[PDB]
């Protein structure tokens, strides 16, 4: 049965960037990512 | 973003007044114009912020150990001792920015709107915000975040201005120093100095100074015998309180209708430099920006964001 | 190209379903609509006269009782057509605003690559075009958005013969046993050598710079083309 809530809004999900002295993150693929934005002229 | 208000015609034009009231359903729909326009600044008030600020995928923390190369981010990273985790400037900006006159305009139909976003979400926003760019650089606002030391992610900027990078590798420790001389000298500066910071409170000034006079029109008569409408109605028959009572009604119609317009064309204002914040929170923070003076007078390294009452601060790390 | 194709046949759906914005337009319409609707329907308000019909008012009464109703239907209107009048300069403002916006998008993203981030999309812009809608436009933002990270051992500089190398374009990094140099965003590893490399100082001042073999071309050509001429020289001399 659904039913109307009430809640605190989420901000998004938690993360922890593995910040360290001498680690680096490195992309070894990509994505092609075709986005659309309508503006009134 | 300003603050939201909302404005009862009833209320404010013939408050519990019944033949006002049915007199004043003579002009149209008036209010319901004035109702639509301030609900539309309200959810514009809202946007404002949201575009601002959350320009984040994910609430990005900082490392517990805190050596990000050498450099002094303390003043600038959340303080997780205090009810709210604002950094050391973001609490002295709230402190110097402070938001009956209030109890008076509630009075009469003139009721201040809560923000969407409480002041601890701005905060989380500007934290995320800050601990992606100081633990991964550019690269979380362009997909996920990829951590890179500190130092190097410098070297990096020091080549997108056109120095080698070798120059930072050779005098990191002079580089930090002279970043956190600066951002010491900042929590000065910020206040004393003083040349911005007076336009959130100038913000809030046209909005207490706009409500107080919206409240303050309740006064002049208008042209009618008396200013409240209990005295014309126990004064005069209805035929002749009517004249009275449109008086009054054509004098307040018409301050509510100022009131909308200068709150439309503050709010588009607002607008425009919320969308110019968002820029800068985008092409300054989430990037490296080369557009001359954009992000700070020099050659342009990084920024960083603080939240304030009604608005944002951007502290702009630059080579000269 | 494939990749492309799978995102440009998926803005056929996501344009109407996910929503977001098209919004806009609709709103734009919509207000309009609603202004010219109150306009109009602000002529059946008697504004205090006794009818809000002026063949009413100029058929029951003789004109000098006749144009105190007038009076008050023209000030009514009057002020509705002024109202209506300041809410579509306030809105024509912001159209234009939000016009001028649009032209520059136009001219950065569709006519140019832009490095302004987020201007053009969410990622490394790479194309922009355009296509028309009722009363605006819907700019197709293609950008680049790195996928599959690895954790690397990275490294400031590397020291060979007591003199300090930086990567010319790239980072230094490290599986854990072997350095080599990379682009920055993407992962094509490539051995360190002098020609990617340039030397600066000694290694006793960059923090966190490492010892590895930094391999010239020149001395490797020249002692293998030396091999070669020893076995050439052994041919007959010896
Ligand atoms: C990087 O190397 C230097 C120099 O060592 C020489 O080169 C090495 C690659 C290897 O072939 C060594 O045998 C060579 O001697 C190192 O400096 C040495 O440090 C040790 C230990 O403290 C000391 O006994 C030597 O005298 C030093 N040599 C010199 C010339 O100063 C240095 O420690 C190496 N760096 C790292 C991070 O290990
Ligand atoms: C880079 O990413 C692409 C896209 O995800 C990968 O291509 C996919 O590979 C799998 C495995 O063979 C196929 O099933 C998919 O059909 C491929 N997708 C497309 C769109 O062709 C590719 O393998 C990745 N490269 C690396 C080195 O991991
Ligand atoms: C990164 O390296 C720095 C030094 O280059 C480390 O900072 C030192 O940490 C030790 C304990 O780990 C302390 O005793 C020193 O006082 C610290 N030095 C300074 C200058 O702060 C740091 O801990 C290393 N690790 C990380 C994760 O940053
Ligand atoms: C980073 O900055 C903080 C504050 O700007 C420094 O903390 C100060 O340390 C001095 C020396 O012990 C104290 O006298 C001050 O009272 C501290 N200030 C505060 C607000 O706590 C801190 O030392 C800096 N860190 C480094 C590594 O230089
Ligand atoms: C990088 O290393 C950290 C520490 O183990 C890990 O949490 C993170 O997932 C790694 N990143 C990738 C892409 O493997
Ligand atoms: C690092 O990469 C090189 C190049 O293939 C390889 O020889 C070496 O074994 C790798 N190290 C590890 C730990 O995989």
């Amino acid at each position: 049965s659904q039913s109307i809530i009430a809640y605190t809004m989420s901000l998004g999900a938690e993360n922890s960037v593995a910040y360290s002295n001498n680690s680096i993150a490195i992309p070894t693929n990509f994505t092609i990512s075709v986005t659309t934005e309508i503006l009134p002229v | 973003s300003m603050t939201k208000t909302s404005v009862d015609c009833t209320m404010y034009i013939c408050g519990d007044s019944t033949e006002c009231s049915n007199l004043l359903l003579q002009y149209g729909s008036f209010c319901t114009q004035l109702k639509r326009a301030l609900t539309g600044i309200a959810v514009e008030q809202d946007k404002n912020t949201q575009e601002v600020f959350a320009q984040v995928k994910q609430i990005y923390k900082t490392p517990p150990i805190k050596y990000f190369g050498g450099f002094n981010f303390s003043q600038i990273l959340p303080d997780p001792s205090k009810p709210s985790k604002r950094s050391f400037i973001e609490d002295l900006l709230f402190n110097k920015v402070t938001l009956d006159l209030i109890c008076a305009q509630k009075f009469n139909g003139l009721t201040v709107l809560p923000p969407l976003l409480t002041d601890e979400m701005i905060a989380q926003y500007t934290s995320a915000l800050l601990a992606g760019t100081i633990t991964s650089g550019w690269t979380f606002g362009a997909g996920a975040a990829l951590q890179i030391p500190f130092a190097m992610q410098m070297a990096y900027r020091f080549n997108g201005i056109g120095v080698t990078q070798n120059v930072l590798y050779e005098n990191q420790k002079l580089i930090a120093n002279q970043f956190n001389s600066a951002i010491g000298k900042i929590q000065d500066s910020l206040f004393s100095t003083a040349s911005a910071l007076g336009k959130l409170q100038d913000v809030v000034n046209h909005n207490a100074q706009a409500l107080n006079t919206l409240v303050k029109q309740l006064s002049s008569k208008f042209g009618a015998i008396s200013s409240v409408l209990n005295d014309i109605l126990s004064r005069l028959d209805p035929p002749e309180a009517e004249v009275q009572i449109d008086r009054l009604i054509t004098g307040r119609l018409q301050s509510l209708q100022t009131y909308v317009t200068q709150q439309l064309i503050r709010a588009a204002e607002i607008r425009a430099s919320a969308n110019l914040a968002a820029t800068k929170m985008s092409e300054c923070v989430l990037g490296q920006s080369k557009r001359v003076d954009f992000c700070g007078k020099g050659y342009h390294l990084m920024s960083f964001p603080q939240s304030a009452p009604h608005g944002v601060v951007f502290l702009h790390v630059t080579y000269v | 190209a494939n990749q492309f194709n799978s995102a440009i046949g998926k803005i056929q759906d996501s344009l109407f379903s996910t929503a977001s914005a098209l919004g806009k337009l609709q709103d734009v319409v919509n207000h309009n609509a609603q202004a010219l609707n109150t306009l109009v329907k602000q002529l059946s308000s008697k504004f205090g006269a006794i009818s809000s019909v002026l063949n009413d008012i100029l058929s029951r009464l003789d004109p000098p009782e006749a144009e105190v109703q007038i009076d008050r239907l023209i000030t009514g209107r009057l002020q509705s057509l002024q109202t209506y009048v300041t809410q579509q300069l306030i809105r024509a403002a912001e159209i234009r605003a939000s016009a001028n916006l649009a032209a520059t998008k136009m001219s950065e993203c569709v006519l140019g690559q832009s490095k302004r981030v987020d201007f053009c999309g969410k990622g490394y812009h790479l194309m922009s075009f355009p296509q028309s809608a009722p009363h605006g436009v819907v700019f197709l933002h293609v950008t680049y958005v790195p996928a599959q990270e690895k954790n690397f051992t990275t490294a400031p500089a590397i020291c060979h013969d007591g003199k300090a190398h930086f990567p010319r374009e790239g980072v230094f990094v490290s599986n854990g046993t072997h350095w080599f140099l990379t682009q920055r965003n993407f992962y094509e590893p490539q051995i360190i050598t002098t020609d990617n490399t340039f030397v600066s100082g000694n290694c006793d001042v960059v923090i966190g710079i490492v010892n590895n073999t930094v391999y010239d071309p020149l001395q490797l050509e020249l002692d293998s083309f030396k091999e070669e001429l020893d076995k050439y020289f052994k041919n007959h001399t010896s």
